[PDB]
RNA sequence: CGCGA
DNA sequence: TTGTCTTCAACTGCTTTCGCGATGCATGCATGCATGCATGC
């Protein structure tokens, strides 16, 4: 299941979160998915549909 | 070395709780290799070689309706030296509830033996 | 005090009692004769005395002060003034037998929590400052001059039992295969196999062939993602490459516990040393035993 | 009856609306009965109930309506129901899962659990899945775990396995997104069974068990593998993900010759497959940092691949194998000087592996080698006779059979001269492991049957 | 004497910072004898 | 070595638990848990 | 290492908030939900949240009796000798809390 | 998050205080008898777990021999952090630290 | 004849639910006689 | 008196323009403390991703309170404070007991965080008798409850029917009621009232 | 003990404190009001010392943790005392400060 | 409080 | 008257390392010989 191997020990937001423009999202999803090319495979499949939205 | 082991299956009883168990096989299924070590009455044959886990006795249980077994605990292989059928006082009517067993154990001058 | 939590006298009151989880309170079987945990008994007495005053004080409370005779006080209102000592004392027994009243001036007190920790061990120096361990073997030393001083003679018995699993890599797979194939019965052997998930597979009840399976099957990926970082571990029999840690009790000084390269000696059941070690271990080879740690 | 049952369950819902939930449980009791118990809810009542529950599902949602939902989902053999009941059931599952895609998980769990069945009983399952997966994409992750968490044990009967595996193939097309861990789960168990057999030569069982699945797979493979799949199809990436799993999972296994024929089988379906699979083997063999034993076995797989294979442009074979000889020539230069240096000949083991590779290459010589002029490609006669008597003395260090194999037909074909130097090997004649390394050729006549004939086109009878 | 110390120990709300081996011993950490004085830190490209 | 009980904690059995004194408990294919 | 492994080594959940080994326990999860560890001391009765703004979905967790608990979800795994647990069990009986300061915070 | 962003800034400052600069590094240039051990030990574990290995194995099936074999070449990629009692530490690259 | 009186040595056999004692003497302790059976030993 | 409400989201999804919805996608800089397998000691960034980040991708998280869309700016924090942030070599404290290194890493997460009252749109895959299903951004599965649907609307055989009488289709504006992360998957509860 | 299960968090220091009843009630998985131990069937008497709310017992699964005997860590319960009782270890401190 | 340095 | 060091004297803690290893008193079944009660012819 979840162990220290696959899971962070502890996580903290360092700052208040920052909303983003779709372009950034586009830039990200572009760059992000681009940079990604195995559980990666199944999820980016969603992302493609998610950017396909935009 | 002779270790004499006493096997009593009547200890649990409460001197009246009626006899639960009987030295011997039951009509139920049992591995049937027990025949090699154990005699037809559930006791082991005199002089039979023994190693750990081997059947030292066969006692059928009425409650569990099982043929259960005592096994040889010691890791050092022993022999069946003597088997003693011990009846009890209080005017018979009491079947065999207890047996004592001598084990014979070969001792040679192994390395490590103090002289 | 950073929390700035105030001090409250409730400390010393010792109101409610924390019940150790069942597993520490489990019964005690002497032979086949079984006995409830002694601490449970000391708990029970409080539980008994608890409902007592609970129910007893309940009745006097139900008793109407006009209906109550001023004597009806002295039979009850004075009666609680007794059991209060017991319930306060049962607490003591439950903790400190020394603070507990004598029971029949004899029969010995049942050990309280305080007594479990303290006397002569009671715990800290029994199960903490020292412990019983694993991958350790005690046996009788025998002088062997032919091994090297740093070495140690190991009977095949211990060679078969002791096992130090080695992280399945590359360089080792050439051995560990054969180490598995050999068997727990054949030294150098192997006993279990830790898969990446942490599961163990014993090789004991296995014949050679479907065992050769695991050996070949051994080094291979595993679909499970959380395990991609890991490799199978095998529990090889100890072998000449290994080092053990020898101990002869009592241990007067660190030199009385030394490491030793392992040489596996066939044919005999005794640990065996070179002589140079004797002066250190202070061992006369008269029925001497030494603890091997692996 | 019908009107009674309707008002009965409608009142029951208000009991849960009023938190009583007793009738809810009692209803949930009935529906939770096994398929065998005649007291199981009848179809018509369930028909009434499903639509009522499909009317307002949000009336149900709670900790209380929960147990009802379980019995609903845990109702056995729902796929065996009359279609209208089955439809309303399906139509119901769609609603709740779309309302709260929480239950879909164990719904899917059941769906996964059914993969052990043949295709027919599982169609609605696959039909159920291939919808929600695309609709509930996050399902893809944990359903795969259910593909994992539920697989039949080796020791388990084939009936589950071969039907389970087939059901995976069935779903495999429905979701190409996963597309991978399927094979991963497959190949492992596939391997896990493979290794069981080799050391055996229950035997008859796994023999049948494995053979059922391999022929099941290779068929599904050769089905999905077609030139039209080599272009707009996914067989390319599939061929990729197969090579990777071969590379990652299959290559490291030891003395395992049962499923490495799979790639041998498929890569013979198309010569691009042959090509794209061939370039990999060469890249694997000569990679720098890889283990020499991996290199050796790389030339054992690639080596014993070619000349037992059928569909391959022969000319493709020779050049890099002749570059191998060039590779061997660049090899001999820097090294014979090290031969006389301090060390043994096993230092050179990668060569003898490449030489064990070439004496297997010698198998093709007998069939077709003597060009139109009869001359041996790249001057083989003079090439080896020098390399043969070289400080390598490669005749001595390679396999007992294929060297003797290379011995006969070579001089018969007038390739080179051996038996003279072979006798020079025996008179002058890590150590044993090294012997075991080359001796195994991970291709060989199969001990199986139906798939064996599937490879008859693909196999070259040595006779 | 455990409690008498343990008592005083609690009475001060004493924080124990796990230095002495016996302390560390109890907790189950490493010790400060020697093979546990210096920390091993890896390195890495970037 | 049998006790039948406790099936097997490995979902490719369930194959059939005997306990050894060392508490591994062992199922026939050869999980020790 | 020898001592630890030959005397009891496991690993255990500790509340990085309530700083205790014992108060931790598994969660009894829902279908569609995995179980998880939560600390009893730092967990509250779900009734209290709606008393006084909305409550996070995950913070709720249910015991063996299904009682919704909010909070107490801060836990790690720390490697200790097992007897340490038993030791705390005893000191807990005496009413003595052992707060374990854990890094990373 | 600001409270977390706080003691992260606090984490640096103290851990800035506790670091000793290279020039400022006052301790022995030698590798202590202990440092040698744990290095070999730690490096051995990693080598056992398929960490990258800089030197050829040449038939070493023993990770600890391997660790020894790197140490001869100072190819070991570690750093010892020597704690003064105050808690301020130093950092010694392996290779920069004189063996035996 | 599986058994022997622990006293008079009289050979005897028994049955299920039988008085355990010497049918002659009555000594309630009984010995199990050794019978022809194949047991292996190495002369080493 | 006592504040346990110190855990709350003080960031609110602002209603966007030009549109009527709000952006629930957000960039949060975070700090995580993770482990590094011994094999990745030459690819520490590469490892952490495969070892930790990649699993988080497109799953809900409690800390950020959303589903992780992805990550940017992965920065391993060198143990040595003295080393300039330019240094190609960084230090990772090895576990005393085990070879696994543990470290802090800074990274920026893009996370879609629906709050309550947020305005969103989504296509309708199924119009049920009970509800209306919604894929949000063709990923997040949302549902609108019957009671939440204004009663004046109807469902036929089938498909829903609004107040104006037409069935409704495709992208649908709605107001968030709840977000259900308890199940393995996110479930967005919207409402039209 | 296996190196393949790294333990991330570590114990820096230990603090000594006293359990306050308010805590003790919140952190108690069960109350034990019943001196009774086992029924005739051997099942743990609810409200008794062996109540399965304190953990699993025999084959009986844990009430609280729900896990079997192997994986249930055990859970500690409380006994409400009708009377405030002098904490014997302290007492002297009580005695002195009083 | 018996057995072994 | 009252301050306090003065003195003797009531409580109270530990001890070189490991393996091999409950009493009494009431209830009732047990035994044996002699009247009664139930089956059969
Ligand atoms: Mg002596
Ligand atoms: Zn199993
Ligand atoms: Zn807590
Ligand atoms: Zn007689």
């Amino acid at each position: 299941t979840a162990t220290t191997l696959n899971t962070p020990v502890v996580i903290h937001a360092t700052q208040l979160p920052q909303h983003v423009s779709t372009d950034e999202v586009l830039q990200f999803l572009e760059s992000f998915i681009d940079e990604k090319e195995t559980n990666l495979s199944s999820s980016i499949s969603q992302l493609k549909r998610i950017q396909r939205d935009f | 070395m002779y270790k004499t082991e006493k096997v009593d299956l009547a200890l649990n009883r409460n001197r009246g709780d009626p006899i639960t168990q009987h030295f011997g096989f039951g009509n139920d299924e049992w591995p049937k290799e027990w025949l090699e070590k154990l005699d037809e009455d559930g006791l082991p044959y005199i002089g039979t070689y023994v190693e750990e886990g081997d059947p030292i006795c066969a006692y059928f249980d009425d409650t569990l309706n099982k043929t259960k077994i005592k096994t040889y605990h010691s890791s050092e292989p022993a022999y069946i030296e003597e088997v003693n059928l011990i009846g009890d006082e209080s005017n018979k009517f009491q079947e065999l509830q207890t047996v004592s067993i001598k084990y014979r154990i070969r001792r040679t001058p192994q390395i490590g033996d103090k002289f | 005090n950073l929390s700035r939590k105030l001090v409250k006298a409730d400390s010393f009151f010792m109101d409610v009692l924390v019940v150790p989880p069942t597993r520490f309170r489990l019964p005690s079987k002497l032979g086949e004769e079984v006995h409830e945990n002694s601490q449970n008994q000391l708990l029970s007495k409080v539980l008994t005395t608890s409902l007592l005053i609970r129910d007893l004080n309940d009745d006097l409370s139900k008793l109407q002060k006009d209906k109550v005779s001023l004597e009806d006080r002295r039979v009850i209102f004075s009666r609680l003034m007794n059991a209060f000592v017991t319930i306060q004392n049962d607490v003591n027994a439950f903790i400190d037998s020394t603070k507990a009243q004598g029971r029949t001036s004899g029969k010995v007190p049942i050990p309280g929590v305080k007594q479990a920790l303290e006397k002569k061990e009671g715990l800290f120096r029994k199960h903490m400052m020292g412990k019983r361990v694993n991958y350790a073997a005690r046996s009788v030393i025998s002088p062997d001059p032919n091994i090297e001083t740093n070495e140690i003679g190991v009977p095949p018995v211990f060679a078969v039992k002791l096992t130090y699993p080695e992280p399945v890599t590359a360089y080792n797979i050439a051995e560990l295969r054969q180490a598995v194939i050999n068997g727990p019965d054949k030294w150098p052997g192997a006993t279990q196999i830790q898969n990446e998930d942490g599961s163990l597979v014993s090789l004991i009840g296995m014949s050679v062939e479907q065992r050769k399976a695991l050996a070949n099957q051994l080094l291979t990926p595993s679909s499970n993602v959380s395990t991609h970082t890991l490799n199978k571990k095998v529990y090889r029999h100890i072998k000449n490459r290994d080092v053990v840690l020898m101990n002869r009790q009592p241990t007067l000084h660190k030199a009385s516990m030394m490491g030793h390269k392992v040489r596996v000696l066939p044919n005999e059941k005794t640990l065996r040393l070179h002589y140079a070690n004797t002066g250190a271990y202070n061992a006369d080879f008269d029925g001497d035993e030494m603890n091997m740690h692996f | 009856s019908a009107a009674m049952y309707s008002r009965f369950v409608k009142s029951a819902l208000d009991d849960l609306d009023k938190n009583d939930s007793t009738q809810i449980g009692i209803i949930a009791n009935q529906v939770a009965l096994p398929s065998k118990n005649p007291e199981r809810i009848n179809d018509k009542n369930l028909n009434i109930l499903l639509d009522i529950l499909s009317s307002n599902i949000n009336r149900i949602e709670s900790s209380r309506g929960t147990f009802l939902i379980q019995s609903i989902i845990n109702f056995e053999k729902w796929w065996e129901l009359p279609p209208h009941t089955l439809s309303k059931y399906i139509y119901f599952i769609k609603i709740l899962c779309s309302s709260i895609p929480k239950w879909w998980q164990d719904v899917s769990m059941i769906l996964v659990s059914c993969f052990i069945l043949p295709i027919k009983q599982t169609v609605c399952h696959h039909d159920m899945l291939k919808y929600f997966l695309r609709m509930i994409p996050s399902s893809m992750g944990f359903i795969d775990t259910y593909l994992a968490k539920f697989f039949p044990n080796k020791n388990d009967t084939r009936r589950k396995l071969v039907n389970y595996t087939s059901n995976l193939l069935k779903l495999r097309g429905y979701c190409s997104e996963l597309g991978f861990q399927i094979w991963s789960l497959l190949i492992e168990k596939i391997i896990s069974i493979d290794v069981e057999l080799q050391n055996e030569l229950g035997i008859k069982e796994l023999s049948t068990k494995l053979d059922s699945i391999l022929t099941l797979v290779s068929t599904h493979v050769e089905e999905q593998v077609t030139p039209e799949s080599l272009e707009s199809g996914e067989g390319v990436g599939v061929f990729n993900t197969l090579t990777t799993l071969f590379k990652t999972h299959v290559l490291p296994t030891y003395y395992t010759r049962s499923i490495q024929y799979i790639m041998f089988h498929v890569s013979q379906q198309q010569l691009e497959l042959m090509d794209s699979f061939l370039v990999t083997l060469i890249d694997i063999s000569f990679a720098v940092n890889e283990a020499a034993e991996k290199k050796i076995k790389s030339l054992q797989y690639l080596g014993s691949y070619i000349a037992r294979a059928k569909k391959l442009s022969r000319t493709q074979i020779i050049f890099v194998a002749s570059y191998l000889t060039s590779w061997l020539n660049r090899y001999v230069i820097e090294r014979e000087e090290e031969v006389d240096q301090r060390g043994g000949m096993e230092r050179f083991k990668h060569f003898y592996a490449a030489f064990q590779a070439l004496c297997y290459i010698f198998c093709f010589r007998h069939n077709i080698f003597r060009d139109t002029d009869g001359n041996w490609e790249c001057e083989l006669d003079k090439f080896f006779q020098r390399m043969v008597i070289s400080k390598f003395n490669p005749l001595k260090f390679c396999n007992e059979n294929v060297m003797l194999m290379f011995a006969r037909i070579a001089q018969q074909e007038s390739v080179a001269y051996c038996f003279s130097i072979i006798e020079n090997n025996n008179n002058e004649r890590t150590r044993q492991q090294f012997i075991d390394l080359q001796s195994y050729f991970p291709y060989d006549p199969l001990f199986l049957k139906n798939y064996k004939i599937l490879m008859k086109e693909y196999y070259i009878e040595w006779s | 004497t455990t409690c008498q110390f343990l008592t005083k120990a609690v009475l001060d709300n004493e924080r124990e910072q796990l230095d002495s081996p016996s302390a560390r011993i109890v907790v189950g950490k490493l010790n400060n004898v020697g093979t546990g004085s210096f920390d091993v830190l890896a390195k890495v490209p970037n | 070595t049998f006790i039948r009980g406790p099936i097997c904690g490995t979902d490719n059995c369930p194959s059939r638990l005997w306990r050894i004194i060392d508490g591994r408990r062992t199922c026939q294919y050869g999980h020790v848990m | 290492d020898r001592l630890l492994n030959s005397s009891d080594y496991t690993q255990a959940s500790v509340c990085r908030e309530c700083g205790s080994i014992l108060t931790t326990q598994q969660s009894v999860p829902r279908i569609g939900s995995i179980s998880t560890v939560c600390c009893r001391r730092c967990s509250m009765r779900f009734e209290d949240a709606k008393k006084l703004i909305f409550i996070d979905d995950s913070q709720i967790w249910e015991d063996g009796q299904g009682n919704k608990f909010v909070g107490g979800n801060e836990t790690t795994t720390v490697a200790i000798p097992f007897v340490l647990k038993y030791l705390d069990s005893e000191l807990s009986a005496m009413g003595i809390r052992l707060r374990y300061n854990v890094e990373p915070k | 998050p600001e409270d977390f962003q706080q003691h992260e800034q606090i984490r640096r400052k103290t851990l800035k205080e506790k670091a000793i600069p290279k020039d400022q590094r006052a301790t022995t240039p030698y590798m202590t008898k202990y440092e040698r051990a744990r290095i070999l030990g730690t490096r051995a574990l990693q080598i056992s777990m398929n960490a990258p290995v800089f030197v050829d194995l040449e038939g070493e099936t023993d990770p600890l021999r391997i660790a020894m074999k790197e140490l001869a070449e100072k190819k070991i990629p570690l750093v010892i952090r020597r704690y003064l009692p105050d808690g301020s530490f130093e950092d010694w690259s392996v290779e920069e630290l004189i063996v035996d | 004849l599986k058994y022997i009186c622990a006293e008079c040595s009289s050979k005897l056999s028994l049955s299920r639910t039988d008085a355990v004692r010497c049918k002659d003497c009555g000594h309630r302790i009984l010995l199990k006689a050794r019978t022809k059976r194949l047991v292996q030993f190495e002369a080493r | 008196a006592r504040f346990i409400k110190k855990h709350k989201k003080q960031v609110t999804n602002p209603i966007d323009e030009k549109n009527g919805t709000s952006n629930c996608i957000v960039r949060v800089p975070i700090a995580l403390y993770v482990s590094l397998a011994p094999m990745y000691l030459e690819n520490p960034l590469q490892g952490v991703m495969k070892q930790h980040l990649n699993p988080l991708v497109m799953k809900y998280n409690n800390k950020v309170g959303g589903v992780v869309l992805g990550y940017e700016g992965l920065k391993i924090l060198d143990a040595d404070p003295l080393s300039k942030e330019d240094t190609s070599e960084k230090l990772i404290k090895i576990t005393p007991d085990t070879p696994f290194g543990f470290t802090w890493c800074h990274v920026n997460l893009y996370v879609w965080q629906p709050q309550v009252g947020d305005v969103l749109e989504g296509y309708i895959f199924i119009q049920s008798a009970s509800h209306i299903g919604l894929l949000i951004h063709d990923a997040f599965n949302a549902s609108i409850k019957k009671n939440n649907i204004p009663v004046d609307w109807t469902f036929v055989h089938g498909h829903w029917v609004d107040s104006n009488g037409e069935p409704i289709d495709g992208k649908l504006r709605f107001t968030v009621r709840n977000v259900h992360t308890t199940g393995r998957v996110v479930s967005v509860d919207g409402t039209l009232i | 003990m296996d190196i393949s299960k790294p333990v991330g968090s570590e114990i820096t220091s230990v603090d000594f404190g006293i359990l306050t009843a308010k805590e003790i009630r919140n952190l108690s998985a069960k109350q034990i009001t019943n001196p009774t131990v086992l029924d005739n069937l051997g099942h743990p008497v609810s409200g008794g010392l062996y109540d399965l709310a304190l953990g699993a017992f025999l084959r009986n699964l844990c009430s609280t943790c729900g896990l079997d005997e192997k994986f249930c860590p055990g859970h500690q319960g409380h006994i409400e005392l009708p009377v405030p009782c002098y904490n014997p270890l302290f007492f002297n401190q009580l005695y002195i400060y009083l």
